[PDB]
RNA sequence: UUGAACAGAGAGCAUUUCCGGCAGCAGAGAUUUCAGCUGUU
């Protein structure tokens, strides 16, 4: 009527697009779930940006690392 | 009637002081801060292509090297500088890695050296300086095994004895060796696995699941009574020294050329094995390897676990060098270069950073584990960009251009027609397997972390 | 943790036996929702409040005051910024400020350009072109600026050192800038749409509209698309990769006249020659309300950054508050009958003696909105106008030479490439469209090539049988006529073989039904002779 | 904008915000400077004039050889243009296709005429000299300063007389005549 | 950056203090004005003692006007909340901040030690130590502090 | 490798102690605050 609508598809959107819901996962719906929260600095506060930009593994750098020992005491 | 509008304080923003930095005020506001997802993506393409700009790994080499090629290496678990190199014409070096400088030259046989240790022998006699000299433990070919002292000059504490503390004879070649670390017990590979403790020079006690020649052996890091040792007859044997008992045997496909543990989780134990690939053991199962590695070539020749528990590498006895995460079960890092050929030891460092790696030229090649973590100190700001970066890439991964920027690596020309041929033959196999699963009825489906077993020992249930 | 913020500041979006995946979830909502709550926090920091004008009685309304008592009655510091030109010689004026509000650019109908810093009174360039220029912007910061002119439009250095004479940007009429792609975005007396690269130089794209003259151009900002109205009544929005326009709109009869928009990215404001004006609901495409007899064409509208509408007519300006509200008070009215509260009163009033608006836009971030008309330029003072505390990382109206040239590289090297722009700004993050909801894997997709190989014998690709729905709508026959007649294919064999077996079937049904030989008629002798067949 | 480092320039290559390929060496720029001419569509409407020549000479060229309609009209049209004053030599129809410049065009203007005659001192000075109103071109003068001239009025341009100019000139000499009040 | 985490961390103590009844908004608003204005001028280079003293002053004045108003307007002497000792580890951390950017001046010093002195309910005894331990390790040659 | 005490650091862990809410007593700093005493919650 007085709206009309495109529906063919953009070609280069379709390469900046993801190819499916990637192993790690199992839906799209955990996909975008995942993909919901911008991290910058600029969206969210400093202490949670902090708190999510802490990684995993973390060394101090210039010691020597020990194989864990067994603390049954 | 009440009117006012914004009044602004330029003693607010713009500060009085001509030293006093500007001040920044926010407003953390998505009709503010448009273009969100856009945003975040271009940064990560800009983070991988930096990544890509600073890809420099190699960082050198060792005095002159060897004269005859690397054939074994030993890390010193107590400190971080120190390393030791057995040669194959018959010469072990003790190596200082601070300026990258050879400590001392010993012409310690006639033949091949076969193995290295570097330890702290717990005599019952007395106990020799554990800051003052290292002492290595040397297994030869022409059936001897020695104890050496190296004087260290870390500390300065103070201000003789160059070599030779004792020799200890066999009647066998000898292969491998490594200690027991608790009162300085060593176990020795040759004709049989023999235990032998420092003191007397005759073996404590000797165990063998079969009679097969036992090429490579190594004590685990933790719960450290417990030995792993291969077999040319394609095993893998298990032994509780804590009960004198050999515990378990499998019989593989192909003969695993070297092996380790995972000083993180001191029961698991990654295999180094002849057909192209690394398998990852659990102690308790070894019906189930836990995973395969499989991006190689060739023969892998070593491996070893990093102290993070996270990074294997291994070197394979094609021209390269491959590193991997304990997850994915495919490389994340290759390097090689046209100046070294058949790499047959690669050893971590003990923080996690560096990787020492025997090839057969002679050289003794190093390399970062990160081709971007520059080792130097850095400043806040930049530290924080730097882990900002990374787990934005970590989060943008599975975008097809990021994709393929980050997985875009090179390997030399061989190599890579040799992959291609290997994939070749991989799609062929899976049409047949394929058409196979079409006409006869019911073939199980054995799954690729099971196709390389042929039976253990010792069963359950 | 509940806050009155949470609505505004929540990403809007769309279980397992999986324990990692489980802790997984748990993990990402736990501090997401920490995160967003941390944002409602820092809401306490804003320095400053909104400006307001409240009546306090009312036997006073809004507009009867005017920029007299208001000069009299706010700072020395917003009396003085009151800016207030003469520009005589040269033809009817058009303003653009630029992003930071702190450079001021306009054009005269005639040859007059100038820019000018207009806060401490510094005088940047000034060029006299004699051809008829007819709009122009800063471009990206205060030194680099782009005017048209009849023909072919120009880049002007800092100084009026002339830089560009961009050649295929024939006609150009209407100018505007996309800061987060370095996109000059040329809306033609050709029809064409024109987007050009201004980092590498570069045409990105035409586009090819076939209305005809474009009339009128405006650029939503939350999502950096393209809004043109044309003659016929169209508002059509575009975007930089296909040559399609991505949605069209009849917004007006006769031509539209003029398009704004909010930075909310959710309102959208158009005005029309056939005197009237519509308030328009972007995302979902419903408009949502209308004025039908405004007593002059409106030649210009604009939308606030906090909320008010400017409306431009001739000799008159208005203002009003509220406007963009859903319901059904919200009705912009230049009158209320009887003190009716619900309907909108006009929030402040102003006219011109002897001239014409040419246009007006809002200053960023004071609370002024400048009017370029036929002689002079003013600047009226407006209460609610902007938001005054703005955020520094990207618009630092403040803004030191050193800090200058390093957000300009910061934002070169953090550019958007051009073929991001859609509909939708979460699009370039999600999944593809087409590709499975469910991840599927080795076995599954082993298990749908088995299946399509199986197809040919389980018949699975042919609509199945159904006696029961009429033989028109029969989907069998509507396959069959949409192939052709020429070509006769095996699965063409298939379907006529169950057409005719749908006829079988559908005929004992009739039978049964009109009451011939019915009750389990089973004919033996069909069951006698199947042994050979 | 930055003298920007190692890491971002290897990042930011193609970036440019002063030379772009479409403005091919600003050529039009360069050559308005080497001549002082006052308008960019005077170069371009002498760009349009030269690549219609060209196209002429072209399709000229896409006939066959020996046809007198050929040689016959490539000959006019070089007598017309060695009489414009566009190109020099009239032999190489080579030059036809090769040496039409709108620099030899807008040589062939006026003010770089008195700079060849060496009637003003440079050529910023001679269009200071047309604009003021001092030169003539025959009977007539000019105030268009972007006069175009072939050989037969280069014969005819002079100053004009009872001018301040020709009255220094005279004076220098020694022959002021002023019963013609020059 | 530095600014904004000291910011963010203040903000529960202000959080539950006008969510209870004794704060009200544009209060709010305004004392965060002087916080911010406080602690950039503390974390820019070129601040010295001299605006060590006039923060620590400001918040010695707000915890004062926090009592007589809580005090008048509910009764309660001491409420069971986080806001009081919040305020309190404010100023003492300010306090360690302001040791550890000027160790020099011994004015500052005392009065770091006589506010630590006069809290001495709350104190730590080892925390009067490790001050002791500070002061002698920087100045050995001050038989006064001694 | 163990058994005891000695000297503690204060850089770990649990309060299951009691206190950080009051009427009366006096000591102390330059009006106001740090600890104890009695009963109270």
């Amino acid at each position: 009527q007085n709206v009309i609508i495109n529906e063919k598809v953009n070609k280069k959107n379709l390469k900046y697009q993801s190819s499916a819901v990637p192993f790690p996962f199992e839906n799209r719906e955990q996909y975008e779930r995942s993909l919901r929260m911008p991290i910058g600095q600029e969206w969210t506060s400093r202490a949670s940006h902090q708190e999510l930009i802490k990684p995993r593994i973390m060394t101090k750098p210039g010691q020597v690392i020990d194989p864990l020992k067994a603390p049954f005491k | 009637m009440k009117i006012k509008t914004i009044k602004r304080s330029a003693d607010d923003y713009v500060p009085v002081k001509s030293t006093q930095e500007s001040q920044m005020p926010r407003n953390l506001n998505p009709e503010l801060h448009p273009f969100e997802r856009a945003r975040e993506y271009t940064k990560a393409l800009n983070a991988t292509k930096l990544e890509r700009m600073f890809a420099k790994p190699f960082v050198g080499q060792l005095g002159y090297g060897h004269r005859d090629g690397v054939y074994a290496i030993a890390k010193n678990y107590g400190s971080l500088n120190k390393l030791a190199t057995g040669s194959a014409d018959g010469v072990i070096k003790y190596w200082n890695m601070s300026t990258r400088e050879e400590f001392v030259s010993f012409k310690a046989h006639y033949g091949l050296v076969t193995g290295l240790c570097v330890t702290q022998p717990r005599f019952h006699d007395k106990k020799p300086d554990l800051k003052s000299q290292n002492f290595m433990l040397s297994c030869s070919d022409d059936k001897t095994v020695k104890l050496w002292s190296i004087n260290v000059d870390d500390y300065s504490n103070k201000n003789n004895e160059e070599g030779l503390i004792r020799t200890f004879d066999g009647e066998s070649a000898f292969q491998g060796i490594d200690s027991h670390r608790e009162n300085s017990t060593f176990a020795t590979g040759g004709a049989k696995i023999h235990l032998w403790d420092v003191n007397r020079l005759k073996p404590v006690s000797d165990l063998s699941w079969g009679a097969d020649n036992i090429t490579s052996l190594k004590f685990n890091q933790n719960e450290t009574d417990i030995l792993a040792s291969t077999g040319s007859d394609n095993s893998i044997v298990l032994y509780d020294l804590r009960t004198n008992s050999p515990t378990q045997k499998i019989v593989q496909t192909m003969r695993t050329n070297a092996i380790c543990w995972n000083p993180m989780e001191a029961f698991n134990f990654v295999t180094a094995n002849e057909d192209h690939n690394a398998y990852y053991y659990d102690m308790r199962n070894l019906s189930r390897s836990l995973n395969v590695f499989k991006d190689h070539v060739s023969a892998v020749m070593d491996v070893d676990f990093s102290p993070t528990g996270d990074e294997i590498v291994t070197g394979s006895y094609d021209k390269s060098i491959r590193i991997y995460k304990t997850n994915h079960g495919h490389s994340r890092e290759i390097y090689h270069t046209k100046r070294m050929q058949h790499v047959f030891q690669v050893k971590y460092s003990m923080d996690s950073k560096y990787i020492i790696s025997g090839s057969d030229d002679g050289n003794v090649r190093l390399w970062r584990s990160k081709a971007w973590e520059r080792s130097n100190v850095k400043t806040t700001r930049e530290k924080n960009k730097l882990e900002y970066d990374e787990k934005l890439k970590e989060r943008f991964r599975h975008m097809p251009e990021i994709k393929r920027i980050s997985r875009h690596r090179h390997v030399p020309q061989v190599i890579k027609k040799a992959q291609e041929i290997k994939n070749i033959e991989l799609s062929s196999i899976k049409r047949r397997e394929a058409n196979e699963r079409r006409t006869r009825k019911d073939m199980p489906y054995i799954s690729e972390r099971k196709k390389q077993i042929v039976g253990t020992v010792h069963k359950y249930e | 943790k509940e806050r009155e913020n949470q609505n505004k500041f929540e990403r809007s979006t769309y279980q397992t036996k999986d324990k990692k995946l489980r802790a997984g979830l748990k993990k990402i909502d736990e501090q997401y929702k920490k995160a967003v709550s941390s944002a409602a926090a820092t809401d306490y920091l804003l320095p400053e409040s909104n400006g307001y004008l409240e009546p306090e009685n009312e036997l006073e309304k809004t507009f009867k005051v005017q920029q007299s008592e208001i000069k009299s009655s706010v700072d020395v510091s917003t009396a003085n910024k009151a800016l207030d030109l003469s520009l005589k010689e040269f033809g009817p004026y058009h303003i653009k400020y630029a992003k930071n509000g702190t450079h001021l650019l306009i054009t005269g109908r005639k040859g007059h350009v100038a820019s000018m810093d207009w806060r401490k009174g510094q005088l940047r360039a000034e060029l006299f072109l004699n051809e008829t220029c007819h709009s122009a912007t800063y471009l990206q910061n205060e030194q680099y600026f782009a005017v048209a002119q009849k023909k072919y439009t120009f880049i002007y250095d800092h100084e009026g050192t002339e830089l560009h004479r961009l050649k295929q940007h024939i006609e150009a009429r209407h100018l505007d800038f996309l800061p987060y792609h370095y996109l000059l975005v040329t809306a033609g007396e050709t029809g064409w749409l024109k987007y050009h690269d201004v980092s590498t130089g570069q045409l990105v794209s035409e586009l090819r509209t076939k209305a005809g003259p474009t009339m009128a151009m405006a650029q939503n900002p939350w999502n950096a698309v393209m809004h043109l109205g044309h003659s016929n009544g169209t508002v059509s929005l575009w975007s930089p990769s296909m040559p399609e326009p991505l949605v069209k709109l009849l917004s007006a009869r006769g031509p539209v006249n003029s398009i704004a928009i909010d930075r909310s990215g959710y309102y959208m404001a158009t005005t029309g020659a056939d005197r009237s004006m519509k308030i328009w609901d972007i995302r979902n495409f419903k408009q949502l309300h209308s004025v039908e007899s405004l007593p002059t064409p409106g030649t210009n509208v604009s939308i606030s950054d906090t909320g008010l509408l400017a409306l431009s007519r001739g000799p008159h300006v208005t203002l009003w508050k509220d406007a963009l509200k859903l319901s059904g008070d919200s009705k912009p009215c230049f009158g209320s009958m009887g003190g009716n509260p619900h309907r909108n009163t006009p929030y402040m009033s102003h006219l011109f003696a002897g001239n014409k608006v040419e246009n007006l836009g809002f200053v960023p971030f004071e609370d002024l909105l400048g009017v370029g008309h036929q002689t002079g330029i003013t600047n009226l003072i407006v209460p609610g106008a902007g938001e005054a505390n703005y955020d520094a990382l990207e618009l630092n109206p403040f803004e030191t030479k050193k800090q200058r040239q390093e957000q300009e590289v910061r934002t070169l090297l953090n550019k958007l490439p051009a073929d991001t722009i859609t509909l939708d700004p979460n699009s370039i993050g999600s999944v593809d469209k087409r590709s499975s909801t469910i991840r599927l894997n080795a076995k599954d997709l082993a298990q749908t090539t088995m299946d399509a190989n199986n197809k040919a014998k389980t018949n699975s690709d042919i609509p199945d049988v159904k006696p029961d729905v009429k033989g028109k709508n029969s989907g069998l026959r509507s396959f069959l006529r949409k192939k052709t007649q020429n070509v006769i294919d095996e699965r063409k064999l298939r379907v006529q073989k169950q057409l005719d077996k749908e006829k079988n079937i559908r005929k004992r049904n009739h039978q049964i039904k009109q009451g011939l030989i019915s009750e389990d008629h089973k004919d033996v002798i069909e069951e006698a002779l199947s042994r050979f067949g | 904008v930055r003298k920007l480092k190692h890491h971002e320039q290897k990042l930011l290559k193609k970036v440019d915000f002063l030379e772009w390929k479409q403005d091919q060496g600003h050529r039009d720029t360069q050559v308005m400077r080497t001549y002082h001419i006052q308008n960019r569509e005077d170069y371009h409407k002498y760009n349009r004039i030269c690549g219609d020549i060209r196209r002429l000479a072209n399709k000229l060229s896409l006939l066959p050889p020996t046809d007198p309609f050929r040689r016959k009209h490539e000959q006019l049209l070089l007598d017309k243009l060695y009489a414009m004053g566009v190109l020099t030599t009239k032999s190489k129809i080579s030059d036809l296709e090769n040496k039409v410049t709108v620099s030899a065009i807008c040589r062939r203007r006026l003010p770089v005429i008195m700079h060849r005659l060496k009637m003003a001192e440079t050529i910023q000075d001679a269009v200071k000299f047309i604009e003021q109103g001092h030169v003539r071109v025959g009977p007539n003068l000019i105030n268009d300063p972007a006069y175009l001239v072939t050989r037969n009025m280069e014969d005819y341009v002079t100053w004009v007389d009872n001018s301040k100019i020709k009255k220094t000139l005279l004076r220098y000499r020694n022959q002021i005549d002023d019963f013609d009040f020059s | 950056s530095k600014t904004r985490y000291y910011l963010e961390q203040c903000i529960p103590e202000m959080d539950d203090l006008v969510e209870k009844g004794l704060f009200t908004k544009n209060e709010v608003s305004l004392i965060m004005k002087k916080r911010t204005d406080f602690e950039h001028r503390l974390n820019s280079r070129g601040s010295s003692i001299n605006d060590y003293i006039k923060y620590i002053n400001y918040e010695s004045n707000v915890n004062k006007l926090r009592a007589k108003r809580c005090k008048r307007i509910l009764q309660v002497k001491k409420t069971n909340s986080l806001s009081d000792w919040s305020i309190q580890q404010r100023i003492g951390f300010i306090y360690q901040r302001g040791t550890n950017k000027f160790p020099q001046d011994l004015k500052f010093w005392a009065m770091y030690l006589n506010y630590m002195k006069a809290r001495g309910n709350q104190t730590s005894y080892k925390k009067i130590h490790n001050i002791y331990n500070q002061l002698l390790k920087l100045h050995p040659t001050n038989v006064d502090i001694w």
